[PDB]
Order: C-alpha cells, then structure tokens, then sequence
RNA sequence: UGUUUGCAAUUUUUUAUAGUAUAUAUCAAAUCAUCUUUAUGCUAUUCAUAGACCUUGGGUACAGUAUAAAAAUUAUAUAUGUAUUAAUUUACAUAUAUUUUUUCUAAGAAAUUAGGUAAGAUUUUGUUUAUAGAGAAAUUAGAUGUAAAAAAAAAAUCUUAUGAGGGCGGAUCCGCUUCUAAUAUUUUUUUGUAGUUAUUAUUAUAAUAAUAAUCAUGUUUAUUACUUAAAAAGCUUAAUGGCUUAAUCUUGCCUUACUGUUUGAUUAACAACAAAUCUUA
C-alpha cells in the first residue's frame, strides 16, 4: 500500500524585484515584504560589467 | 461534407461569449444568502485513496494533475525571467556557437557496444560473460552533440547543509531546516550519517543535515536571485571553479555560512535565528546537459562567472 | 519445490530435465509429463495437458 | 529557546495533520477546472511548436549556408573546403572567455531601468 | 427555499425513515442473539 | 454546536434589547 | 422537479438559480480558456478539409504518376484518412460538455468522439480485470491459442450483476444470462454468442471434454446496442439459436 | 489568458499553502508589525496583495473564481496594489503617519520609450520587447554590412573587420560563432561575377553606430525590426535572411 | 440534510415507479474527517449625547473591481467602574486565570523487529567524477543505450494441436499418415516505409521531388517497455549454493509460528533401528 504524500509548501507572494538599475520584475517568494530594492547586484558589479569604467 | 457530420453538433466551444446584462446578473453571492437552506449533496462522492492498492483494486487513484488530488500542486504563478530569456535569446545562440555540419546524406552512425563479447573460433570462447567497461569499472555516459532538438537546460537543484555538530547541539538542525525552507520555499528532508569517526565525533545514523529539491519554473526562480543578487554581495569572491563537473552535466558549488544569509528570504528576519547557526550549503545544479563542457557552457549564458581552478 | 527447495513430484508422470527460454531466459527446469513421449517446454500456444485424477 | 520555539510553530503549521485538505470540487466547478487545464496544456504546445518551429528554420539555414559554403572554391587560389573546416572550429567555445558576461549577464525585465540603453559607450 | 423546503422534507424524511427501519431492526437482531 | 452558539447569542441580543429598553425609559423618568 | 430533471441537487439547483448555458458561465479563466480551445477547434476543421480536399487530388490521379504505383498510392491515402480520425477526435476532446454528455450516459455512440472515450474508460479498469481472467483461469491456451480482447461483456444474472470469474449457485444459473455488451468501432456486425464449459470429467478416458451450454448467430450489434437478452434471441432480436440454454451444473467431487 | 490563469492557480495555493505565521518576520509590536497590521485589516486578512480578496476557509471558500472583465487579475491592479503596500504607513515610533505626509514609493519605468513614440530608427531602446536589425544604406540598395573575403583572413575574422569599419569600434559586440547562419547567391551572368555572401550573426550590447569616416560609401543607417525589415529589404535579399529570424 | 453550494460525473446493493428483463430516481456501504452561525459581530460615516477632549448609543452603507454585511465567533470563576434588579439579576468594560474550537513545541526530526499475505520498488556494495567549512578518512548530487504512425504478401523447412471428433491398420488407445492452423525457422521472394511541421528545387497559395526533425491532446520532474559484464551489498549468525522476473527492501492489514488425522519420498535418510528432514490430503 503506497503511501501518496502531500506537498507541505509554506506560504509564498509575488515580490516586485527593483535592481540598481530602475528595472522591475516580478517573483515568487515565501517573504511577505512587497518591494524588494537591491542597492548591490550584477548590473552594478566590475566581475558582470568589465567594461564599465565608472564602476572601474 | 460527412467528415464534419460525425463531429458533435451541440459544440459548446463554438457559443457566443455571455453578455453583459446576464454579467450584471450572476452574484455568486448573492444565490447563497437568498437561498436560506443548504442545497442538497450531490450522490458522486467519489474521494482519492490515501494509498495506492493496486493496478486492479476497485477504488483507484487519480492522476497529479486533477486538483482533488491528494498531491495536487497548483498551476504556475509567473513566467520565471530566466526560462524566457534562455528561450528567446540564448536558445540560438548556443545552437550556433556550438555547430557541426553534417552532410546530407551522412550514413547513421551505429553505436558500438561497450559490453564486448568474445568473439572468435576457439571453443571456449563461446558462453564466456561479456568483458568489463574498457578503463573505468562504470560506463560513463556518451555526450549528445548540442542541436535543435538538444539544447541544454536546468532541470533541477539540489540544497543541501551538513551539520555535524547538531549531534551535540540539536538547536543547530532546527535552524539549519528553517533556512532551507525560506531560502527555497520547500520542506526539507532531514538527512543521517553514514560512517563513524571518532576523531571528528561523528556517529553513524544520527540526523545530521537536510536536503531540499526544487524543479521546474522554482529551480529556475531560484538561480535569478543566486546569479544577480547573492552572488555579487560576496566579498571577495571569485568565481565557480572551472573543475565544477561530474563528467554527466551536473555542476555543484558551496556557499559560506555568511554567503547563505545574504539571501533575501534569510536577511529579512536574521534576527529570528539564533547567533552563529545560520549554516553553508552545497548547492548542486543539475541540467539536461551531457557533459561537463556543456554545463559550463549552459551556465556562462546564464551569466555565471568562472575561475580557474 | 519444498521449503528447502526439493523439488516434487505434484502427479503421476515421467520426469523430464528441460530449458525454457521463454519463461525465463537462463533458468532450466524440472518437469513431470503424463505422456513418455511428450517433450518439454511444451508450445505457449498448446491448451494444457492434464489428467482427471477421479474415479467414479 | 524562545526563539527556537517560533522554528518550530513554524513546522507544526506544516505538518501533514495541520495542513489544508485536497480541494473538493462540484461536478460543474471540476469542469470548469477540466478545460483551464485542458487550455493551458494546448497553449504549451502551441507555444512549444512554434517555438521548435523556429530552432528548426534557423539550423536549416546554417546547414544550406555551410552546405554551400562546403562546395565553395576560394577565394582565390583557396582550395574548396578551406572557409568551411575553417568555420567548423571550435577553438576557444568550451573555454572559459567562450560567451561575455556582459551579454550573459542581462536578463528580460518587466520594465526597464532610467536608462533602457547606453548610447555613449566608448571603447 | 418554496420548492427547496419541500425537496429538504424529502430529504429528511427518507434518512428519517431509515433511521426508523435501521432502528426497527436493530431491536430485533438483539432478540434473537 | 455552531446553531447553539448562535440560540445563545440571539438569546443575549434579546437581554441587551430588554436592559437597553429598561435603562432609557428610567433616564427620561429622572 | 420530477425525478425526469436528474437528482435532488439538480432540481434544487435548476429552480434556485438563474437559466444559463454552463458554457456561458461569466468567469475570467473558464471564458478565455474556452476561447482558446474555440479558436484551436476551427483549425482542427480547417485542417479536416484541407486533408479532405487532399485526398480527391490523390484519389483522381493516374497509378502510373506515382513512382510506386497502386501500392505507394494506397499507403498514402492510408495515413492521410487515419489522420483525418484523429483530427475529428481531437476536435471535440477539449469540449466540456462532450465530456458531461459521455459521462451521463447520453451520449451518441454513432460519434467517433464518444467511441474513443468509452474505449479509454473501457481499458482503464475493466480490461485490465479480464486480460488477468483469461490469463489465471488458463482460457488461453486451452480454448483459444492467444486472445486480446477488443469489446466490453458484462453479464447479469436474474438482473444482479455477476463479476468474472465467480462462483455461481446452481439455482440463479438456471436461465439464460443477459449480456450488457458494448463496441468501440462503427458500423454493424453480425455477433456469434458461445458459452462453453472447459472441465466436463471423463471418467472413461481420464481426461476433460468440452460443452456447448448456447450457440447463436446472425446477431446484428451496433455501438448502440448495450443490452442483450440470451432468452429471446430468435423472438424479439434477429439471430439464430442453434442450442437453447442449458442449466450449468457439476456433478459432486469434481473440480 | 495568462493573466487569467495566474490568478487562478494563485488562489487555488490559497486553499492549499500552509498559513502565514507573521510571528516568523515581524516582532511583535515593533514598526514593522503594526505597519503589517494595519494594511492586513484594509485587505480583510489576505497576507496576498495579488489576489484581491478570498478566505481559503468558511463557508464562502468555495466562491474563489472571478467572473468576466475583472481589474483584479490584470498585471496593471496587481503592481498597483504591490506597490502602495511598500509605503510605510506607521513611524518609527509606532504612529501611523498621516494620509497626506506618506511618502510614495517611485514607480517604475513605462515599457514604451520615447524613441517608440518619436519612431526614431537610429535608437536601440525602441521596440524594447522586439529584436532590432542593423540595416545599412550604401551609396543604392538597404542590406547588412557585407565585404569581400581577403586570402588572409576567414569568414569570422572579415565579418569582424568590416563591422568596425562600416559601423565604428564604439559598440560592444560578439561574434557568436565561425558558422554563417544564412547566405545569399547571385547568380553569375553569363559576363558578371556572382556573389556567394555568408552571414554570421552578432549580438550588440551597448553602443551606437558610427558611419563616420566609413570605408565603404555608406550614407545612412537604421535599426529595424524584423517586420520592418521585409519593407525596406528586396524581396530576394529577404527571403535568404528570413530564417535566421526569432520569434520576437 | 456529512461531503463545497450552478445542474443526472466512481463501484456494488436496497427501495419505488414506469416497464417486461431493461430504464430512471432513491437508499446503504466503500473511497475522504472540507473547515459550513446568511448574522448575532466587525468596519467606515453620521447623528444625538457630556462640555474640556466622555461612556452608552441611534441611523446610514445596497455589495462582480463582490461587500461594513465575518481571516475564523466558546464557556466559566474572581473581582472592578459605569449601570440595573425581588438577586453577584441584567448590561458594560478592563483587571486574569481557566477551558472549547486539534489551530502553532518539527515523529512526514527519533527506534537497523527478522513471520503470514497483498501491492509497489529493483545494483542497493565497491570503484569513480565533482562538491562551503572538509584534511587519507564527514554530507549531497551523479555515472548504458534503444524503442514507442503503420505494415501486407508468396513459397519452403521442421515442431506442436482437447484442429478438420480426417484417412488406414490394429472421435477420444497406438505406429504409420495427407490437409489446415499456430509459434519458430530461411540469407529466404519481396512490396511499402507514409502523414505532419519546416527547408530546398521545379511547376501554376497549391502540386511534385529530395533533405531534416517527429513516443506525445499530455500538469517535462513526462511516461511506458526493453536493456545496463562479473564481483559485491542485503537475506538471524561461518562457509558454500541460491535469489534480483524475489527468497531483498518499503507500506497496508494481520499472527496458518493453527487443532486432529493422514499421503508419497529422502533411488527404502544416517551403507541397521531410533531421535530426524521434505512433502500430500
Ligand atoms: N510535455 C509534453 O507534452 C511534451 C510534448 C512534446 C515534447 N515535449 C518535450 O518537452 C521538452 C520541453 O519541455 P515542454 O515543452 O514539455 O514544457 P515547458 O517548458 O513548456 O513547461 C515547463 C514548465 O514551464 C511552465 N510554463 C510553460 N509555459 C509557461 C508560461 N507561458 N507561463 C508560465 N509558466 C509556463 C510549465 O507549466 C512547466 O512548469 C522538449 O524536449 C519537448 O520536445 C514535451
Ligand atoms: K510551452
Ligand atoms: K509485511
Ligand atoms: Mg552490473
Ligand atoms: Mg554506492
Ligand atoms: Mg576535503
Ligand atoms: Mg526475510
Ligand atoms: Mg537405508
């Protein structure tokens, strides 16, 4: 008699995801906060942006 | 024309779309209050077994896709922005970057069979067993060249913490389990020892770890926020090594204890969890991938830094 | 076959050492035929051969 | 431990008692269902069959353009087959500097950012 | 609930019968045991 | 049990209807 | 709000709301899934009549053209009507209420649609039971060398339906059973009905003989067609009764 | 549809998630959980913004499908609800700011630029949700930047010698490979050379052509989509080009 | 009124009606603890009502972009101010235990339980690749390939048949026997190898030819079937043999690890007998 298990997921929102460059997107997420603004990520970053000198 | 003859002539799918002054009409809401009685049940009561008997015993159960289903999962919520992206951009460009011309009429190749046998005229020769894996005593897979109907992809990833010391401290565990769960959003699987060492204290068969496995658009979801925000929050890191690989199309990384709460879903109540017992995790991406140049290729156009290694 | 794995005789009939490739691909077996001249495996496609065993 | 007490709150609400039971559907609520999930699957393959429409035509055309680069003599004295062996390398694509990051990196957006594209990049 | 109240009384009456032939026989399975 | 809880809160809205009635004719009396 | 409306919950449901096609239900994901599924339907009949106009062209054209003759023209037209059976299933597969229709028993068995659906209900449970009768109960080889069945048989004695492979008394197998069958393809045959008892004893020779317990022929069946009494079967249905019923029995001691 | 579909599959995980523990996040009574509290009770519960409102659980649970021309389910009323939770509605201190001195969080940018309503063909943010084609003008015939192939050097390498000379060295570009994805053939007359051109596909990542000072007699250039291109491109010139298109 | 509230949807049975056995409804059981107050409370607004900003209150709201019109409603003891009674009666509020709703301290985080039966899973060991802390030695993820539109037809070689109750000697007993059927075999004689999507070529959007892809009406985490040497792991304990299609493992329900008598064997157990072993009714 095999056992058929349920899926125990907690509970999760859609984020608005802002980057240091003004662009949005949404996502799914388990934290409850709605906006999530990132001041340091990849489009802000010399090891993804090589060529930018004013991150130089 | 009698091909359309034998189609079903009461089409529902082929009625006008309501309108509104019945729009104005239907109130869900309002049937229930002005009812003011229950409306009877209805005789099909027909509810999944919470075990599964049989092939042949008469109450059987439904597929994962019927939403009364005991391990129904809702539908997708959102298109993940790196499926859309691989798809739409990257799918060509690995589909050209990597791309050997074959004839037009290029006879099929026959694969050879890596189990030999003994083949010749000596008696013996016969009924022996089939000779070993040549080299290796495990048959490595062979790589798919990357085509149309081939391009790599992600298909799922593995996280996973190993805390020995929660043989000492049952508080590291609970905590470690916590933040599986908030940084993939699923309910983590605990984990045990294998082996006894006295040195290092460890003890065989005792929890000591836990695991979590995220397909589909969630694996996908999970690697926009390791590539773009946690990644570049690191001080002084890197890149993946170049000699992530094993040999099948799987890459596999660990992150530092003071990597893991750089999540969003971690940094957000870090002061929830005790002090000194957020844990690091090895993280394992597994992709549709045949070999260990073609993950390291999949991942680069996914935008992930590699170092020499 | 017994339950330290002697192998029986269920009726009256002649013994007979056989392999049959279809049940099983490596496996030989022991068989009791009614019918000296009958050979084992007998056809897939043959109806059974049994034996009454009543008397009236 | 107060605080681990919150962890564990947090599991219990996960526990298979706790949990919320399978959905119970009437016979027109179920159906209703049935042709959401019978649309979304057909709207995957529409999806799905135009997208390896596309990947098809595209490798078509690489195969006519080498096929035809393959017979080509030239140019000039070149013997026939020299621009197609040469096309077929692939010396640095497995490597590490293969695909450039910065194109890599970017990802669709829901909206763009202030400046949807740098127009005075200079080399 | 005009027309309702009447298939509700249909309702209830046929679990109510039941409940009286499950409870007439139930008396008489404990006469002859 | 949900309908006894629902008899015993009528039955308390009757009692605070009842106080509510008593206690305003006795303010006009004063 | 007869009993001829359906159930309680119909009756009460179909005075207490309002009178509206199921289709025509004003809600956001069931209209634009259905609009979806509208759309894709007339490009399903769009195509009918493309591989419709397809074959004429095929079909009024000289043997000698084909590089193949007769033969690479028949195996072409071959695919092309087997594609036009499944577009005209595929059609109709995403219709909500096809699928209402076939599961309150009212539906047109003279459809392909509904025929694909009784076989796929047919397969999922009922076949499985009997390919495992034929097989444990040894029917095959004793009777027939190999045998796959392609139709559904249920057979009810006195009304009350017995499962395959049970063990019946002597009494309630005393009249000729009623056979609720039901066929998955189209048009009409002509059905032969055999009951035979595999475990006669003869004591003489030691060994089993066979008896025929009914024989009957020349009986027409369409997919509309469930019902069919073994009694009356050169009366009220055409056939041909070449042994009437005979009671099933088994002399003591016997297997 | 997807929309529509979302907001479904949304609402059925209502029915079907574990609950929010909001103990899990916020600490009770601090800034942050009274500012929860008190957008919670405007939305009558749901710790959702993007569902509008529906209890998993009563007796009106199962009323959670939404009826035809609904806002709620639209891409629109969902930022708008995801962003006027974002404001902080209670001070430092535990005092719900005033209505008027909340401050509003900056929304995000329009999908649709200037340049797509200017309809300027020069500008790489137009048709941001499309793929833009560089066509050049030679001094004259619309076509991509092509050149003769030197004993020297190969396909790759010419493609990317003729790029900066006809477009500048002030555009970050790859050369996604050495295989061409399309060609053309001009068939010779028989006399008149015929032309066997090969095109590799390259992707820009940041720049602006430049024809200053051009080798080849180029006067003008423009970015263009792919349903633009079959306007400005002969038929001939197309039709070759045509499968090395995407989607969008 | 158990079962999700918009409508005959699972299996069998009970009863009733029409009907002459069927058909419909109905009932019960199996499968599953879905949570159910139609508002009595809350919310906003307004109005009295104290007057230096108070209690209690009366209205108003018209609900598909659903709504204030339930995001989760209990009881009881003490005692306090307002307030009421024949009364610690009643209403209000907060002081605070106490209980109910199983809904908030992870057993789906723990235990190597070894037999009967049913279902499901089928290399688990070692080796090897990679992987924060992590090292010779810790955890996790891996490690074969193929197939899935659909074939038809001609003769021949055996072998089988409770096939033609075949023919002939002595229906079903037997060695000879022709014919047919089935599996197998032939390197055998072959024929066909599409359709669909797209490409290219010619022809006047269609037709034709070639080339490539193609298990897919299906919640891609696809699935299904077949395949993946030997040793090793596991199977109460050494060794040998065996099992991988179960004798291993997991789960459900169980305790035939039953009473009496008995069959045929171990080429008549141990080269006798006895204590034994397997097996049948
Ligand atoms: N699954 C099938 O029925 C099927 C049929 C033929 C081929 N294939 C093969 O499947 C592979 C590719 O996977 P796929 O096409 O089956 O699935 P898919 O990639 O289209 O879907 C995978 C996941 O993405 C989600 N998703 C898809 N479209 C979405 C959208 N618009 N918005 C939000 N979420 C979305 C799906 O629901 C699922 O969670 C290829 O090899 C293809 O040939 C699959
Ligand atoms: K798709
Ligand atoms: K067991
Ligand atoms: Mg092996
Ligand atoms: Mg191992
Ligand atoms: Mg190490
Ligand atoms: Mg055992
Ligand atoms: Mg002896």
């Amino acid at each position: 008699a095999t056992f058929v298990p349920r899926h125990r997921r907690p509970y999760q929102f859609t984020q608005l995801v802002q980057l240091s460059d003004g662009s949005t997107f949404t996502v799914r997420t388990t934290m409850p906060t709605a906006l999530y603004k990132s001041a340091k990520d990849s489009r802000n970053h010399l090891l993804w942006q090589p060529s930018d000198k004013s991150l130089k | 024309i009698p091909d359309l003859a034998e189609l079903e002539t009461r089409s529902a799918l082929d009625a006008p779309i309501p309108s509104e002054e019945d729009k104005k009409e239907f109130r869900p809401w309002k049937r229930a209050a002005d009812r003011k009685a229950r409306l009877p049940s209805s005789r099909y009561q027909y509810h999944p077994p919470k075990y599964n008997r049989g092939p042949l015993h008469p109450i059987q159960s439904p597929p994962s896709s019927d939403p009364i289903a005991r391990d129904f999962v809702p539908g997708p919520f959102n298109m993940p922005r790196l499926k859309e992206t691989f798809r739409t951009v990257m799918a060509s460009d690995l589909m050209t970057l990597a791309y050997i011309h074959t004839p037009p009429g290029t006879p099929k190749k026959e694969p050879t069979e890596r189990l030999r046998a003994w083949e010749g005229d000596s008696p013996y020769f016969a009924n022996r067993a089939r000779r070993a894996p040549r080299g290796a005593p495990e048959l490595p897979i062979r790589e798919r060249d990357i085509s149309f109907r081939n391009i790599p992809e992600i298909k799922e990833i593995t996280v996973s913490t190993f805390v020995p010391l929660g043989l000492k401290n049952p508080d590291l565990l609970i905590v470690a389990r916590a933040v599986l769960l908030a940084m993939t959003g699923t309910m983590p699987e605990m984990t045990r020892s294998k082996n006894n060492v006295v040195q290092w204290q460890l003890q065989a068969n005792k929890p000591a770890g836990c695991k979590t496995t995220i397909y589909g658009n969630a694996a996908w979801e999970f690697m926009d926020r390791l590539i773009h925000l946690v990644l570049p929050r690191i001080k002084d890191w890197k890149g993946v090594p170049a000699s992530t690989g094993d040999g099948s199309g799987n890459v596999q990384f660990g992150l530092n204890p003071e990597d893991v709460q750089l999540f969003p879903e971690v940094e957000c109540n870090y002061d929830m969890y005790p002090a000194k017992m957020i844990p690091g995790c090895h993280i394992a991406i597994k992709t549709t991938a045949t070999s260990d140049r073609q993950a390291k290729l999949l991942l680069q156009s996914l935008g992930v830094p590699f170092y020499s290694n | 076959m017994g339950r330290d794995h002697t192998i029986h005789a269920a009726v009256a009939g002649y013994v007979k050492y056989y392999r049959d490739p279809q049940l099983h691909p490596d496996r030989q077996y022991i068989g009791v035929v009614f019918n000296r001249n009958d050979k084992l495996p007998y056809p897939k496609d043959a109806p059974r051969k049994r034996k009454l065993g009543l008397v009236a | 431990d107060p605080r681990i007490i919150n962890i564990l709150r947090h599991f219990a609400v996960l526990s298979p008692k706790r949990i919320p039971p399978p959905l119970r559907f009437g016979r027109n609520r179920y159906l209703r269902h049935w042709t959401i999930h019978r649309a979304w699957l057909l709207f995957r393959r529409q999806q799905r069959e135009q997208r390896e429409r596309i990947l098809m035509q595209q490798h078509q055309s690489m195969s006519n353009a080498c096929e035809e680069l393959r017979n080509t003599e030239g140019p000039g004295t070149r013997e026939t087959g020299y621009l197609y062996r040469v096309a077929m390398l692939k010396n640095g694509v497995y490597g590490l500097k293969s695909i450039p990051i910065e194109y890599a990196s970017r990802a669709l957006v829901e909206t763009p950012g202030r400046q949807a594209w740098n127009h005075e990049w200079k080399r | 609930s005009s027309v309702i109240a009447e298939l509700i009384k249909e309702k209830l009456a046929a679990r109510a019968e039941y409940n009286a032939r499950q409870s007439a026989l139930r008396k008489l399975q404990q006469q002859k045991m | 049990f949900l309908l006894g809880i629902k008899e015993r809160k009528l039955a308390k809205a009757d009692r605070r209807e009842e106080y509510r009635r008593r206690v305003r004719e006795k303010r006009e009396q004063r | 709000g007869g009993p001829e409306l359906g159930s309680r919950r119909r009756r009460a449901a179909l005075a207490t709301t309002g009178n509206l096609p199921f289709e025509q239900l004003p809600y956001q994901c069931f209209q634009d899934a259905r609009k979806i599924l509208q759309q894709d339907r007339a490009a399903k009949i769009a195509q009918i009549v493309k591989e419709t106009e397809k074959i004429k062209l095929i079909e009024a054209r000289d043997a000698s053209e084909f590089e193949g003759g007769e033969a690479a023209k028949q195996t072409r037209i071959k695919s092309l009507r087997k594609y036009i059976e499944e577009l005209k299933i595929l059609a109709d597969i995403n219709d909500p209420e096809v699928k209402r229709r076939f599961e309150d028993g009212r539906g047109d068995m003279t459809k392909p649609v509904y025929r694909f659906m009784a076989e796929r209900r047919w397969r999922s449970m009922d076949y499985k039971i009997i390919a495992q009768r034929i097989s444990q109960f040894h029917v095959v080889p004793d009777l027939l060398p190999a045998f796959d069945p392609t139709m559904d048989v249920k057979l009810s004695f006195r009304g009350y339906q017995v499962s395959p492979g049970a063990i019946l008394d002597s009494r309630v197998t005393e009249v000729a059973p009623t056979l609720r069958m039901q066929v998955f393809d189209k048009g009409e045959r002509l059905l032969t009905v055999v009951v035979i008892d595999s475990d006669v004893p003869d004591v003489t020779h030691d060994n089993f003989k066979r008896r025929c317990h009914f024989l009957a022929a020349n009986i027409p069946w369409d997919p509309s067609k469930t019902v069919l009494s073994l009694r009356s079967v050169g009366d009220r249905v055409e056939g041909d009764v070449g042994k009437p019923w005979l009671p099933p029995f088994a002399q003591k001691g016997s297997p | 549809f997807e929309e529509s579909f979302y907001f479904y599959q949304k609402r059925l995980n209502e029915r079907l998630t574990a609950p929010f523990r909001k103990d899990f996040y916020f600490k009770k009574d601090t800034a942050a959980d009274l500012d929860w509290r008190i957008k919670l009770k405007e939305r009558h519960g749901v710790p959702a913004k993007d569902i509008g409102r529906y209890n998993p659980r009563g007796r009106m649970a199962w009323n959670d499908e939404v009826l035809v021309g609904s806002q709620t389910s639209s891409r629109k009323h969902m930022v708008e609800k995801l962003l006027a939770d974002a404001e902080m509605r209670v001070s430092e201190d535990g005092e719900e700011i005033p209505a008027e001195d909340r401050v509003p969080v900056e929304k995000p940018m329009p999908r649709r630029t200037e340049a797509d309503e200017k309809g300027d063909v020069k500008r790489l943010d137009r048709a941001l949700d499309k793929t833009l084609y560089l066509v050049v003008k030679k001094k004259a015939k619309w076509m991509f930047p092509t050149g003769v192939v030197p004993t020297d050097e190969g396909l790759h390498e010419t493609a990317a010698r003729i790029l900066a000379e006809s477009a500048g060295v002030n555009m970050n570009t790859w050369i996604v490979g050495r295989v061409p994805v399309a060609h053309h053939v001009v068939r010779p007359v028989f006399l008149k050379k015929g032309e066997k051109i090969f095109f590799l596909k390259g992707r820009i990542m940041a720049g602006q052509a430049d024809l200053t000072d051009n080798l080849h007699d180029l006067v003008d250039f423009k970015w263009l989509t792919q349903e633009e291109l079959r306007s400005t491109l002969a038929e001939e010139y197309f039709h070759s080009v045509k499968g090395m298109f995407a989607e969008r």
